[PDB]
């Protein structure tokens, strides 16, 4: 069997992203 | 708290305003008692009576009403 | 506004008050059983309902007893 | 895609909007119509902001939709389901909005679950197949004993008209819309039962005309009745021909020529009416128009002409009268001529009809639709087109199930019972199919000001331990039997509302991203 | 005779039907309260053919005045206005098409 | 007992005094 | 979810104060179902302050003190516990720096 099934249907994973790619264009700045 | 700009409708404002500074409990039911005065003399209007009859007939029917209700009236506070 | 019906129920309460001498007949919203206000003890004021009357006849005789609009257009 | 958008006019959403506006979109669809459902459902009045906006008030929700315009990407998924169902079976078009509705509301109560919307459309194809064994197992098939098809047909029409303006008239418009598709005798062309609206009277002075009623009334010095005439129509043209020889000039030296050519003209005019009186008529209809040279020969030889009547007015006459079209006129004895009794002109709202009384092999009606205002006729025009559309296939597939909530019960208990018999990841996707079944018996009962929370709990206890014909009584606003009072529908037609909206909120459900592109003109 | 809500819809029907005469008797510059209150009291004696009087300028005969009406005029005035009020009250839901 | 109660939170109580209002309009327009 | 739930029973025909009369009576119900499971403590201060790092320990999990529970519970029970009195709240001044993590933090 599966087990589960856990469906995030939400925001936040998207924006999670954002403030990766937003911290990487600052260490990249000052690289 | 409204911002009616209705002149007639002002009017309904000042009476509810009116009950609350003599007595202060029927200011809810003064306003449908005085639009439905109104509503009943629409019906009298396109029966071709004057606006001042059906004024000098509210008052001899008030009249009546104010007498009746001094019927049955006690406390012992 | 109790969710019955204006017709049904003010037919009844105006009848039972000329069959008998009429008493503290009125209507509440879960009916406390019978509809005696006596009973339920529902007292109000002699002078607040008599400025009711009083009130709303005097401001519906200044907003009969009028024939014209005087009222300008826009602001400026 | 929202974060550094490559995009220049459009925008995209994906799972957080694109749900969102697909579950408000879809049941603000089904909140619309939800007033128009029921015996006791009242009706809308379409409007336009001007420029001849045309007003026209209906009550099916095929009509609603298809007018409204809605700019919600998700909501045309279930205007355009409702458009196959009007041409389909002609009902259940506000059923099965307010059904697909239903579902993705009991789908938007499962986004706070956390369930998976794959697990739904999982769960949803297993109750709809259970759904379809309940309408199946259920039907009423009428072969033979046809006393009992007819008045079984009579259960029909007046289902579909409760719901419609037509309510103090079913003593009449019953019998306007039975007798109409009986005396088809064969296919549904839906074509044959031309309605003809008139104002002027009540909707009880409407009648079925036991003839045929026409316009462009017969000629200028021709006869108006003739007494057991032969009826012959016609597809040609008459006069001013150019006959088929394109790049034909008359090359004359001489105008005394000409005058020999207009006259050899008129002469092959007036000969092609002389093969038209051999077959012994008294009355011609002809598709195109018939100018003043052919109309002489018909006046002085005491024969009708009907010019220019419709494309699909010869089509009803030639059903109506068991003839031919017959454009060519070269053999008397392979055409079949019509058969009438009185072609008398009638006036019906100071506009005079002819009428074809008396026909023989009538295999086509007419319906004189007489209303207060044209609002009125152009609903019951629409309500009448969606009860003769059922009653047509009714005649085609005899299986007929008991409407007024008791379908919809049947089918919810049958899903119910499979519920119970599947683990948990299913089983909730399932109680809420169920549950939407249940909505559609809860509608027809909350418009009426009945007490929709007990009367449909009431339904479900009865459906629970047999009771397989019980159902709502819209009369008196309680549960009674479906057999004896006479309220069924057909199994087609509650087929199309179950498998419809089945495979809609399919579609709506499995979206995850709307992008949506940029409009033309639109700044 | 009738009795529950039917009761009071007919009475309603009843007193829409005395604007007509109510309409009649402004128009001429008669007193509107009192013309129609004399012609209710006319017919109920039994008076069928009474009316407003325009050149009398009260309640009098009308085939007297010569004033004839046909039957199907006011039969279909009836009936007409009566289906058309019949579904103002059904039809009620504004949708502005787009 | 009230022997139940029916609430109505709907809109077309307001329209069906709309279409009264109108009608009552026209009919003192050609009184 | 009060609310949410009266939006489901916007399309059942409830009246509304029949669900405000309905919540009155489903409120004194509610309060005494923590009235009588309130567990009070007196004497034997010795699990009062074990009950009182279980208060610290609940508030501050919802919070960003996730990983130092270990720490930050006896900043707060031994704060409160200083004050030996009336709850102030004024005389615990917070001084906030910059520099060092949050378990290089002290009372
Ligand atoms: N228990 C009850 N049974 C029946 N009627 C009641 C009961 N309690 C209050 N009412 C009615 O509710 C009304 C409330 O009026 P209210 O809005 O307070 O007037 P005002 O606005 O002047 O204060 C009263 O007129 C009273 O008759
Ligand atoms: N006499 C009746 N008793 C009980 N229910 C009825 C009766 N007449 C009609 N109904 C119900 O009213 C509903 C009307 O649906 P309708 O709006 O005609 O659907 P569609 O728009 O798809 O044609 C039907 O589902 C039917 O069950
Ligand atoms: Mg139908
Ligand atoms: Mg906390």
């Amino acid at each position: 069997r599966g087990k589960g099934a856990y469906q995030d249907r939400d925001k936040p994973a998207q924006i999670r992203f954002s403030n990766i790619s937003a911290a990487k264009a600052v260490a990249d700045a000052i690289r | 708290m409204m911002d009616v700009d209705h002149q007639i409708a002002k009017l309904m404002v000042e009476l509810s305003k009116s009950q609350d500074d003599e007595i202060g409990d029927g200011t809810t039911g003064v306003v449908v008692l005085a639009g439905a005065l109104l509503e009943e003399a629409e019906q009298l209007l396109d029966r071709g009576i004057h606006p001042i009859r059906i004024a000098d007939g509210y008052e001899q029917a008030a009249r009546v009403a104010i007498e009746h209700l001094d019927k049955i009236s006690d406390s012992v506070l | 506004n109790s969710g019955m019906n204006p017709i049904q129920t003010m037919t009844e309460v105006r009848a039972r008050q000329v069959k008998e001498m009429n008493p503290a007949l009125g209507i509440d919203c879960l009916h406390k059983g019978t509809n005696d206000m006596k009973q339920q003890h529902v007292i109000e004021t002699l002078i607040g309902k008599k400025q009711q009357i009083s009130l709303a006849t005097q401001m519906v005789r200044m907003i009969l007893k009028i024939d014209d609009i005087r009222k300008p257009g826009e602001s400026e | 895609a929202p974060v550094n958008i490559f995009k220049a006019g459009a925008d995209e959403e994906r799972a957080e909007t694109a749900r969102l506006t697909s579950f408000i979109g879809a049941i603000a669809i089904g909140d619309l119509v939800k007033s128009t459902l029921g015996p006791k459902g009242m009706d809308k009045i379409l409007l336009s902001s001007g420029r001849d906006a045309s007003l026209m008030v209906t009550n099916d929700g095929a009509t609603i939709l298809k007018n409204i315009g809605v700019d919600n990407p998700a909501a045309k998924v279930l205007v355009d389901m409702s458009r196959v169902q009007d041409d389909e079976v002609g009902d259940g078009t506000t059923s099965v909005t307010v059904l697909a509705a239903e579902l993705l509301r009991e789908a938007e109560s499962l986004i706070a679950k956390k369930i998976h919307p794959q697990t739904i459309i999982a769960g949803w194809r297993e109750a709809t197949k259970a759904a379809r064994e309940a309408l199946l197992s259920s039907a009423v098939d009428h072969g033979s004993d046809e006393v009992k098809f007819r008045q079984d047909l009579m259960n029909i029409a007046g289902t579909t008209l409760s719901s419609k303006l037509l309510t103090h008239h079913k003593d009449h418009f019953t019998k306007l819309a039975v007798e109409a598709v009986l005396r088809l005798k064969g296919s549904g062309n839906l074509e044959a039962i031309h309605i003809i609206k008139k104002l002027g009277g009540s909707l009880a002075d409407s009648y079925l005309d036991e003839g045929f009623l026409l316009d462009k009334k017969i000629g200028v010095n021709q006869p108006k009745r003739i007494e057991n005439a032969k009826i012959l129509i016609a597809n040609t043209g008459m006069d001013t021909d150019k006959i088929k020889i394109f790049g034909s000039r008359v090359r004359v030296d001489s105008t005394a020529k000409v005058a020999e050519i207009e006259h050899a003209e008129k002469e092959k005019m007036k000969e092609k009416v002389e093969r038209i009186l051999k077959h012994g008529i008294n009355c011609f209809i002809n598709r195109q128009l018939i100018y003043n040279y052919p109309e002489q020969l018909f006046g002085a030889a005491g024969v009708m002409a009907i010019e220019h009547a419709d494309f699909a007015g010869v089509e009803r006459l030639a059903l109506v009268t068991g003839g031919e079209i017959a454009s060519t006129f070269d053999h008397p004895e392979l055409v079949k001529l019509g058969s009438c009794k009185l072609i008398e002109e009638v006036m019906i709202g100071e506009d005079k009809l002819i009428h074809f009384s008396g026909v023989a092999l009538g295999e086509a009606c007419t319906i004189v639709l007489r209303g207060a205002t044209q609002q009125i006729l152009d609903e019951a025009e629409r309500s009448l087109h969606d009860a003769l559309c059922v009653l047509a296939q009714t005649v085609k597939d005899s299986r007929t199930v008991y409407g007024g909530g008791c379908s919809e019960m049947l089918m919810a208990h049958a899903v119910t019972q499979l519920a119970n018999r599947t683990p948990g990841k299913e089983a909730v996707a399932m109680e809420s199919y169920a549950k939407a079944l249940r909505m559609l018996p809860t509608i027809i009962a909350d418009n009426a000001g009945y007490d929709s929370a007990d009367l449909v709990a009431q339904l479900r206890a009865a459906h629970s331990e047999g009771n397989t014909t019980a159902g709502l009584d819209m009369r008196e606003g309680t549960i009674g039997d479906m057999a004896i009072l006479g309220i069924t529908e057909s199994f087609q037609v509650k087929r199309q509302v179950l498998l419809s909206a089945a495979e809609a909120a399919e579609v709506i459900l499995r979206v995850d991203n709307i992008i949506k592109a940029a409009p033309r003109k639109r700044v | 005779t009738l009795s529950g809500m039917e009761s009071y819809c007919v009475r309603a029907f009843a007193d829409a039907m005395e604007v007509i005469p109510s309409t009649l008797a402004e128009n001429a510059g008669l007193n509107p309260i009192s013309t129609v209150t004399e012609l209710r009291n006319r017919h109920a004696q039994g008076e069928k053919t009474a009316g407003i009087n325009v050149r009398k300028g009260g309640i009098s005969n009308i085939l007297e005045e010569l004033v004839v009406q046909p039957l199907l005029v006011s039969v279909s005035a009836l009936t007409l206005a009566t289906e058309t009020v019949r579904s103002i009250l059904k039809i009620d839901d504004v949708v502005n098409t787009r």
